[PDB]
RNA sequence: UCGGAGUACAAAAAACCCUCCGAGUGAUUUUAAUCUAGACAAACCAGUCAAAAUAACCAUAACAUCACUUAUUGAUCCAAAAU
RNA sequence: GCCUAACGAGCCUGGUGAUAGCUGGUUGUCCGAGAAAGAAUUUUAGUUCAACCUUAAAAAUACCCCAAAAACCCUAAAUUCCA
RNA sequence: GAUUACCCCUUCUACCUUUUGCAUAAUGGUUUAACCAGAAAAAAUCUAACAAAGAGAACUUUAGCUAGAUACCCCGAAACCAG
């Protein structure tokens, strides 16, 4: 067993998890040409690629959403100064003052 | 027009031995025999 | 012994609040039904003979706490107001319906 | 949290809208499949013989 | 309901349904409110008006009455000066 | 009552109704019978379209 | 009667010693979650079952990545006793389009872009 | 069988041969119309509200009231009365 | 009491395949989805509706759901509603 | 399950019916052969003919009409009436 030790060292808890004992091809032709890939290995490399795309998609949406909020904050302030620089010069009591 | 008639020359002759009803026209009947339709018969 | 209590069985009348704040209601929808005066009617809200509140105009239902000024012809209510100390005012809850659709619009029907 | 409640207001809504639209499109394509002559004329191959 | 009669072998109808229901060609059935002739002095003005109004029947009641009557009463009829003649067909029904 | 290349008829229908709906309509082709089935009520539009083509 | 449990906001106030104990960053919160389900939805109320279903945690011991926005955190707090949550670390940064197929997620919670080169 | 309070503490619903009150109608005149949007309630049958419009009368007049006001009630068929 | 080995009323045949909400039985393989009870009822050993569910079909929104919001003497866990 | 080896070892509370729940000390069966129990097309869905019309008369018709396919058991009372 000893899964706690393996997790401490960075390896998988189960020795069948993404270790060098699993990823590498178990058999090859004698002459030296590579063997056809395993069905399991190809499937395992499809969910990892799918997982990586999800991380990139999630990271970009959060960053893009943050940018939109900053734009609105600047837009709100720029609109406020527009009203100040668009009204008329208050004459009122300042004419006699 | 009927280009399917060209295909009939290659195919064997149509007789009573090879005739099939239109698929879906005859839903099969279910009889109360077996584990599924059994011991209560619905 | 024997049971003395009789007639205790009666189904509920489903008295309660129907439309919460923010619901879009049309004219005639019953906003709420009640036994006693729990919510008083407000703007654009009628009042039936059985004290049910129904919206009069199409719009958004809103709930509000406002002051209470009773009708002078209501002897019991005006007496309660009379005995209050000078620093107090009655507060009650009200149901409003802010209109959404305008009354109407002007359109060109004929250009002579 | 990384973002506050206000900064996440509708940050990812086009994807949510597109996901629902894809669901409607796939569910609206439900229709009987095409019927071709090869399926009907392929039954005559039952009695194929060696002459 | 007599599914198979003993004389002709056809499907009979229940005369109770026809004497108190009207079937429109759209499938909807028509009926009177219960108690529209009993103790009128006791009921209020609004209640009497409600009891004097024709009403429709829901799906289960409509489906029930279609299995109790034969196919003669579901036909299309063109009566002269029929008040319900314009209600026979449904219109603008987006289901 | 369609004779000939039915798939030509289906393609001509698809791009005829595409601008009206914004999407390709769902169709069924029945070569054993010669019948094209289109999902929706387009009978009036199709009758005018076939009349212009002279069928 | 048994009903939902309301978690007071005083629970989620971290002590100054919490950051050093769990290896968190005192100033900048992490960006992405890694959620792994541990226990079972059985013998638990129905509202906890739906939250597990709608978070993609149907299969146990399978990591799933979620954002750190309050909307996701609101649902995680309900089922925080059925899942394991670890931060997502990026020693080499976000993967590019060239290295999508070589990514591997280690147990300690870091995503290695280039795995078993050559 | 029907209503009110608690059990049923805060939207609705919720039981017992569970704990306590009632109803099977009176008093009075303001004798309370016709027609229709939209809703509450509900297995069904039933029950409830209701703007606009028309008539009645201040000549641009609709909630019968009071008694905890909530309950004061009965489906077809059939019978009798003017219809 | 007895009337051909069973008499609170004989035996045989016919009506008779009497009728049972009650008990027992219900015959090949494999696969998909899958329900514990709200309302009336000489009704609670049963039926007919509603809910739930199955098969097919159409359509757009469903769950989670922040702030605001829901009673007057005191009142917990918490519900309703909603981006 | 195995095993060089039949046992020895290890692991498993008969089967249907009926129930909230049956190894139950709840029901039935000694075993074998033969015999013994789902049946109907009004509305509907699937396939096809022809289509504002369909059907080999009599009818149905605001996309309908005609034809086919898909359906709903067996054994048992005490009794009642006539000859
Ligand atoms: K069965
Ligand atoms: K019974
Ligand atoms: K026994
Ligand atoms: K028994
Ligand atoms: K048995
Ligand atoms: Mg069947
Ligand atoms: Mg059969
Ligand atoms: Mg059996
Ligand atoms: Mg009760
Ligand atoms: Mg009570
Ligand atoms: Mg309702
Ligand atoms: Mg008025
Ligand atoms: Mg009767
Ligand atoms: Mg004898
Ligand atoms: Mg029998
Ligand atoms: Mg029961
Ligand atoms: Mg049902
Ligand atoms: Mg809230
Ligand atoms: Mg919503
Ligand atoms: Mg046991
Ligand atoms: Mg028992
Ligand atoms: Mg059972
Ligand atoms: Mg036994
Ligand atoms: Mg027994
Ligand atoms: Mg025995
Ligand atoms: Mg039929
Ligand atoms: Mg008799
Ligand atoms: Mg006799």
């Amino acid at each position: 067993a000893g899964s706690q030790w393996r997790l401490q060292q960075g390896f998988a808890a189960n020795p069948s998890g993404y270790g060098p004992l699993t990823e590498l091809p178990d058999w090859s032709y004698a002459d030296g040409r590579p063997a056809p890939p395993m069905k399991g290995q190809l499937r395992r490399k499809a969910q990892r690629e799918k997982f990586a795309r999800r991380v990139v998609l999630l990271s970009q949406e959060m960053d893009a959403g943050l940018q939109a909020w900053q734009l609105r904050q600047q837009e709100k302030l720029q609109e406020e100064e527009g009203k100040q620089k668009n009204a008329l010069k208050s004459k009122g009591a300042l004419l006699q003052n | 027009g009927p280009r399917a008639l060209d295909l009939l020359r290659a195919l064997p002759r149509v007789s009573l031995a090879n005739l099939k009803p239109n698929p879906g026209s005859r839903k099969p009947e279910r009889r109360p025999r077996g584990r599924r339709r059994g011991r209560k018969c619905g | 012994g024997s049971s003395k209590n009789l007639g205790g069985k009666s189904p509920g009348k489903r008295f309660g609040i129907k439309k919460m704040e923010g619901h879009y209601v049309h004219a005639g929808n019953i906003l709420a039904t009640q036994r006693h005066f729990r919510w008083h009617p407000g703007a654009h809200v009628g009042l039936g003979k059985n004290k049910c509140l129904y919206a009069l105009e199409e719009g958004v239902v809103r709930y509000t706490k406002e002051v209470y000024v009773p009708n002078p012809s209501n002897s019991e209510a005006v007496d309660l107001v009379t005995r209050l100390p000078q620093g107090a005012v009655l507060y009650k809850t009200f149901v409003h319906v802010v209109p959404a659709k305008p009354e109407g619009t002007f359109k060109l029907v004929a250009m002579l | 949290p990384f973002l506050t409640a206000e900064q996440e207001r509708g940050h990812a809504a086009v994807r949510r809208a597109a996901a629902f639209q894809a669901l409607k499109a796939a569910q609206a394509a439900r229709f009987p499949a095409h019927r071709r002559l090869e399926e009907q004329l392929g039954h005559l191959l039952v009695t194929r013989k060696w002459s | 309901v007599t599914y198979f009669s003993s004389r002709k072998g056809k499907r009979k109808t229940v005369k109770a349904v026809i004497y108190r229901f009207l079937r429109l060609h759209s499938g909807l059935w028509l009926r009177r409110k219960a108690g529209y002739k009993k103790k009128l002095w006791k009921k209020t003005a609004a209640r009497k008006r409600r009891l004097r109004e024709f009403v429709f029947c829901n799906k289960t009641q409509s489906k029930l009455l279609d299995k109790m009557t034969t196919s003669f009463w579901k036909r299309r009829n063109w009566y002269a000066d029929d008040p319900y003649q314009k209600y026979q067909d449904r219109t603008n029904l987006k289901v | 009552k369609v004779e000939g290349d039915i798939w030509a008829l289906q393609k001509d229908v698809e791009d005829f109704l595409s601008p009206l709906l914004g999407k390709t309509p769902v169709t069924q082709v029945n070569e054993v019978t010669g019948t094209l089935r289109v999902k929706g009520y387009f009978d009036q539009q199709l009758k005018a379209w076939l009349l212009e083509k002279g069928f | 009667k048994f009903t939902r449990s309301r978690i007071p906001d005083k629970v989620f106030q971290p002590s100054p010693e919490d950051h050093e104990k769990y290896g968190g960053d005192p100033q900048y919160p992490h960006k992405l979650h890694i959620v792994t389900r541990i226990k079972s939805t059985k013998r638990r109320p129905y509202w906890e079952k739906d939250i597990i279903k709608m978070l993609g945690l149907e299969k146990a011991h399978t990591p799933q990545v979620h954002k750190n926005i309050p909307s996701v955190n609101a649902k995680l707090k309900v089922v925080k006793h059925l899942i394991r949550i670890k931060p997502l670390k990026l020693p080499q940064g976000l993967p590019t389009e060239e290295d999508m197929a070589n990514t591997c997620l280690k147990s300690n919670g870091e995503l290695v872009v280039r795995w078993l080169l050559n």
